[PDB]
């Protein structure tokens, strides 16, 4: 009833994109395929589609550098987009048509990122509190994760269980290399005594450092 | 091209509240602008098509109308399944084209920035560079003027801040700063500010620490 893509995700300048939607319970020779994106912070931008009997249409602003083939029989849909640039950074869908009525089933994405940094792994500095008043009875500490490349991560707190009041934030770019904060807010007299070790999860680096909580002695 | 121009940007809303979303075509579309859901992690759920039709299995509180260039949204109940991104499209044309989004907010009027203002520390300074962390944790509205101040100034050199999805539990925001600096920038001014502008306290709820107390 549904569509499937591929990777690979991440590319440097002047490189092609190269997805593959493959397509069950419906005929290509039946529906066309559509090829739509979502750059972060805007709406989503039509890039072209291949109809039933193999026709195609680009949107104009592609229109050099975009190719839209297929196989019936195969169930395939190739789509490519020949010459990068670091603005082309969206998740890349396919989606379909009803007989009938508008685009209403999609393809899971293509998380894609265009730039030519190397896969270098994050520096957990952990965060703990400058005296002063300590009244209120609940205090929050930090988890600052710098410099990584590519994304995402998993920042934990105690080993994937203390999760009340932790918020984790969306990361941000410091010249090919990202940079976002943790936190956790928990209650002051055990904490102290019981301190949370914080850990993180990079999946295609493989770190997995730990680091726990001591404050300065004012 | 066909440019579909979405409006407002932003609903705030409690439950049970009617409200409508607008979508304007820079061409007469005739009557094909659909309506769509958009839940982060799931793909969109098309939700109303050719202006008012109702698609497979969609509650009669989500209706639209329009024809033309003037089309319209409306949910007369809202819930907590309807707290999501929603946006107008057109099939009438290649290039296909959508509108630019509504975010559906949740109203827990008012409350207090838990401000946790931070410094770096020596286990930070294990290449000879630091980082001055602030984090805001839980707040209401969004509305925010904070700054990293030294000495009350606007010397913005390397602030570095973040925001968050508003959580579905708790209805509420949350901040990250991250005022970056140098081995020798590190000593300089005496003390420096995390701030906050809130309608909470209309003197300004200033929440500083000093490199002394």
């Amino acid at each position: 009833v549904q569509l499937k893509q591929s990777g690979p995700g991440l590319l440097q300048p002047s490189q092609r994109l190269s997805i593959t939607c493959t397509v069950s319970g419906f005929s290509l020779g039946r529906y066309g395929v559509h090829w739509i994106r979502q750059s972060p912070g805007k709406g989503l931008e039509w890039l072209g589609v291949i109809w039933r009997g193999g026709t195609t249409d680009y949107n104009a602003v592609f229109m050099s550098r975009l190719s839209i083939n297929k196989d019936d029989s195969k169930s395939q849909v190739f789509f490519t987009m020949n010459s990068l640039r670091p603005d082309d950074t969206a998740i890349y869908y396919c989606a379909r048509q009803g007989s009938n009525f508008p685009l209403a089933y999609w393809g899971q994405g293509t998380l894609v990122t265009v730039s030519a940094a190397k896969t270098t792994p994050p520096s957990v500095y952990p965060l703990a509190p400058g005296s002063a008043a300590q009244t209120n009875s609940m205090v929050t500490l930090g988890c600052l994760v710098k410099g990584y490349f590519p994304e995402p991560v998993t920042v934990t707190w105690n080993s994937g269980s203390l999760s009340s009041g932790v918020h984790t934030f969306p990361a941000v770019l410091q010249s090919d290399l990202y940079t976002l904060s943790s936190s956790v807010t928990v209650p002051s007299s055990t904490w102290p005594s019981q301190t949370v070790t914080c850990n993180v999860a990079h999946p295609a680096s493989s770190t997995k450092v730990d680091k726990k909580i001591v404050p300065r002695d004012c | 091209n066909i440019v579909m121009t979405q409006t407002p940007k932003f609903l705030l809303v409690s439950i049970g509240d009617s409200i409508t979303i607008t979508c304007k075509a820079s061409q007469s579309v005739t009557n094909d602008a659909a309506w769509y859901q958009k839940k982060p992690g799931q793909s969109p759920q098309l939700l109303i098509y050719q202006a008012s039709t109702r698609y497979t299995g969609v509650p009669d509180r989500f209706s639209g109308s329009g024809y033309g260039t003037d089309f319209t949204f409306t949910i007369s109940a809202v819930q907590a399944e309807d707290l999501a991104v929603y946006f107008c499209h057109q099939d009438y044309s290649s290039p296909l084209t959508f509108g630019a989004g509504t975010k559906l907010e949740l109203k827990r009027a008012d409350a207090a920035p838990t401000v946790s203002i931070f410094p770096p520390s020596s286990e930070q300074l294990t290449s000879g560079g630091a980082s001055v962390v602030c984090f805001l944790n839980n707040f209401y509205p969004k509305d925010i003027n904070v700054k990293w101040k030294i000495d009350g100034s606007e010397r913005q050199n390397g602030v570095l801040n973040s925001w968050t999805d508003q959580d579905s539990k708790d209805s509420t925001y949350s901040m990250s700063s991250t005022l970056t600096l140098t081995k020798d920038e590190y000593e300089r001014h005496n003390s420096y500010t995390c701030e906050a502008t809130h309608k909470t306290s209309t003197s300004p709820i200033v929440k500083s620490f000093n490199r002394n107390e």
